[PDB]
């Protein structure tokens, strides 16, 4: 019980940061979903050349540096688990450390942003379905 | 879409999705065979990639559900991405590397015969998921468009001053009282008709502004040739 | 040599008295199988012997299983005769998923156990049929 006031906040958190991420995409990709449009001839464009321009990568990429962290830290505290409802979750929380490295690793061979922004559109909506089990068990 | 209500599961199956430059939308016909809007692909504004959405009719869980790969890839020979201003076939066809299988959630649509479903006083459905009214959206959306009196669509287009292309190889649908209209997002989903069998009389071209107004739907029905040929498994 | 005999009625006996050097042939029914052990044969050829003895055994004549149907791409099928029998004269019908899909195109989807071994169609031959996407009518359109 001390060990999930420190394990299930930091899994809340990580799951905060998911959403955080997908939330980002969702304007970001209707901000390009009016760039390349047929009825916006350049009203909005021009709006759009500068609008969707204003999402970088050291902003996603320093998205990851948190949701991993923080995802790193829960494994790392909840390794007193020693029985089989914990051990069993345990490794959960440690094959999605093995599913972060794996994403923010496709993050540094794409060189465009919606390109990067979509490698993981499949993941990390999976992957915060994956940390809504963790929560009937604590 | 703007003006559009909720879709029901079932209503819509063949409606397909494309994060391929922008957001956008497609139909369904056989299985393995993906309708789309040629722009969804080459849009007339760094590679792209090709990711096909399919299943559900929630934005979640059709991301939850797999980017279905692309096996071939074929627009219309009369489409000109460099003419800034015209669309004249604005139409493609997209094979799926793996077939799906058939449920009421993942129906194909079929196509028109007769130049009949282009008439004038009939209600079609176009579905997208696109920008709303005053913001993006998670769901399907379906609006009831009544297809226009085109002669009108020429009046309507140099009323508003415009250079651009009105080919007959397609017809407009809407009008400038309708508060319902199609939007960015769903540019390149089908006009859908009933005669009880659905086809899909038009293609999501394009237009000018969202709402209020006629819009521009490269006609299938002129194709439908083209189609059936490049189906060739 | 001493004259043979028939184990069961599958096995009729080709060409009253044999001496040395002859024999007899051994064939079976109209779509029967002829086996000598665990061997698939087909024509079968006993001789005899100086001693005055048969040496090979006289194989049974069993019926021809004619297998599992091919599997069929989207749809199953149900046995028109007795479930789970493969043997002579049986008779199934594939189906595609209803209404999901549809079959390639008067039952001419109504396979059976012919002698050969194989399951043949009285039409479209051993090749089974085929189930395509049925397009337009969504489970509930409007
Ligand atoms: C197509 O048009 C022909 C000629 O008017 C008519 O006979 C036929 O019923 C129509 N078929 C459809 C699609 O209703």
């Amino acid at each position: 019980q001390s060990y999930l006031e420190g394990v299930k906040y930091n899994v809340d958190s990580a799951i905060q940061t998911i959403t955080k991420i997908y939330n980002t995409y969702t304007l970001f990709s209707t901000k390009l979903t009016q760039m390349y449009s047929t009825r916006l001839d350049n009203f909005a464009k021009a709006k759009a050349k500068e609008e969707a321009a204003k999402f970088t990568k050291e902003d996603l990429e320093k998205n990851f540096k948190t949701l991993l962290n923080y995802i790193q830290v829960s494994v790392k505290t909840a390794a007193n688990f020693v029985y089989i409802n914990d051990t069993h979750a345990k490794r959960k929380l440690e094959n999605i450390e093995a599913e972060i490295k794996t994403l923010i690793a496709k993050i540094k061979e794409q060189s465009n942003l919606y390109e990067a922004y979509k490698a993981i559109v499949t993941s990390i909506l999976l992957m915060r379905d994956s940390l809504k089990e963790v929560q009937g068990i604590i | 879409i703007i003006g559009g209500q909720k879709a029901k599961m079932g209503n819509f199956p063949w409606q397909v999705f494309t994060n391929i430059h922008g957001r956008g939308g497609g139909a369904l016909l056989g299985d393995r065979w993906i309708l789309t809007a040629a722009h969804t692909l080459y849009p007339k504004e760094s590679n792209a990639s090709l990711d096909v959405f399919l299943g559900h009719t929630n934005v979640e869980e059709l991301m939850k559900l797999g980017n279905h790969p692309i096996r071939r890839v074929s627009v219309h020979p009369d489409y000109r991405q460099d003419e800034s201003y015209n669309f004249e076939g604005d139409i493609a066809l997209l094979e799926l590397e793996n077939s799906v299988t058939l449920g009421p959630n993942l129906l194909p649509i079929c196509l028109p015969d007769n130049d009949t479903f282009y008439d004038l006083g009939l209600m079609g459905y176009v579905s997208g998921f696109g920008v709303m009214e005053e913001k993006i959206a998670h769901d399907l959306r379906f609006v009831r468009l009544p297809v226009a009196n085109p002669q009108a669509c020429e009046n309507w287009l140099r009323g508003k001053n415009r250079m651009d292309v009105f080919s007959q190889n397609m017809f407009c649908a809407g009008h400038p009282s309708l508060k319902q209209d199609a939007c960015q997002g769903d540019s390149g989903g089908v006009f859908a008709v009933r005669d009880d069998r659905w086809v899909a009389t038009g293609i999501v071209s394009w237009g000018i502004g969202c709402s209020r107004g006629y819009g521009f739907y490269t006609k299938v029905l002129n194709y439908v040739d083209w189609i059936k040929k490049e189906m060739e498994e | 040599c001493p004259q043979p005999k028939t184990l069961d009625e599958f096995t009729i006996i080709q060409n009253p008295q044999y001496q040395f050097r002859d024999y007899f042939i051994a064939t079976c029914k109209q779509g029967y199988q002829l086996i000598e052990g665990n061997q698939v044969l087909h024509s079968f050829t006993a001789v005899c012997q100086d001693d005055g003895t048969w040496h090979r055994a006289m194989p049974r004549c069993k019926i021809k299983d004619c297998g599992q149907p091919r599997n069929l791409p989207n749809g199953d099928f149900r046995y028109t005769t007795t479930m789970g029998v493969n043997t002579y004269k049986a008779r199934i019908q594939y189906y595609c998923h209803e209404p999901y899909y549809k079959m390639q195109t008067s039952e001419q989807g109504v396979y059976t156990c012919t002698a050969q071994g194989i399951w043949k169609n009285e039409q479209k031959g051993e090749k089974i049929p085929r189930c395509l996407p049925v397009c337009g009518k969504p489970v509930n359109p409007v």
